[PDB]
């Protein structure tokens, strides 16, 4: 059997270590400003991340979503903020 | 409590225990099917964490007692009177919808299976309920879900898709309003990178 194309797997990698890159930048952030509207976290994780590479919206926001999968993160009652959990 | 009260929960106890078979008899018997609307709001009335879980006699008696209802006819009463507020109440409905995840949540699970979360929206998400949206839209949001794969849904999305729906009843709002860099879930970007497509 084979689930994935060569193509495909330098594909996953090349995602996962984005991922992995932009979840330590987004709990760096948060474990210091601990609450925080979400416009202000996207922008400030792509400033961050800017040394390393080019984020893009949709990267951090699947790196959020799987923050709050992974329970680092509550979104705020606003529905448009965040709150570290430690 | 009333002689009357204790005899409904020794009635339909099971063995020693109110479980989930006196559940369903219990509300069968008050013109319910497990799987209703209505069956969320007794349960969240009752204070069940998990609707296969055991129901505790002095929970059973005390909120009946507090409710002011000793009988079966007085219990049938509470939740018509329940189930007409989640067809009319905005905030009770949003409380039920809230609530439904974490009750039909497996225990050892963290999320959802998408069959059941679809389940319980096609009833959650009628015109007869508090929001108001398109069935198109609701159906749309539904082969979404099928087309792409997404067979798990998180707590954070069940709770943002009431939001999304109550901001976005049409397919159309969506395209002249939706913003994917503000704070929806990723999924719902998703959903509507596929809405634009179609049209």
């Amino acid at each position: 059997n084979k689930r994935l194309t060569e193509d495909e797997r330098i594909e996953k990698e090349l995602n996962t270590e984005r991922q992995i890159f932009l979840e330590a930048c987004i709990v760096r952030i948060m474990k210091a400003k601990r609450n925080l509207p979400h416009t202000t976290l996207v922008n400030e994780c792509i400033a961050q991340s800017h040394q390393r590479f080019n984020a893009k919206v949709s990267m951090v926001k699947r790196a959020i979503d799987s923050l709050i999968q992974k329970g680092y993160l509550q979104r705020g009652d606003d529905g448009e903020s965040y709150a570290y959990l430690a | 409590y009333p002689k009357e009260l204790t005899q409904v929960f020794e009635h339909y106890i099971n063995n020693n225990l109110f479980d989930i078979d006196s559940l369903v008899k219990f509300i069968e018997e008050l013109g319910y099917n497990l799987e209703d609307l209505a069956t969320l709001c007794l349960a969240h009335l009752l204070g069940y964490k998990k609707l296969e879980e055991p129901l505790k006699r002095e929970d059973f008696l005390s909120t009946w007692f507090m409710q002011g209802c000793s009988t079966i006819s007085d219990m049938q009463e509470c939740i018509k009177t329940l189930d007409v507020k989640l067809h009319e109440d905005l905030q009770y409905f949003t409380q039920i919808y809230n609530y439904a995840f974490n009750l039909i949540l497996d225990p050892n699970r963290k999320d959802i299976d998408t069959d059941e979360g679809i389940q319980y929206w096609k009833l959650f998400f009628q015109p007869e309920y508090p929001v108001r949206m398109e069935p198109d839209l609701l159906e749309a949001w539904f082969r979404f879900l099928r087309d792409e794969g997404k067979t798990t849904i998180s707590k954070d999305t069940w709770r943002m898709l009431l939001l999304f729906f109550k901001r976005y009843p049409t397919i159309q709002k969506i395209i002249s309003d939706y913003d994917e860099t503000a704070a929806w879930p990723f999924i719902i970007d998703e959903f509507y990178e596929c809405l634009q497509d179609q049209q």
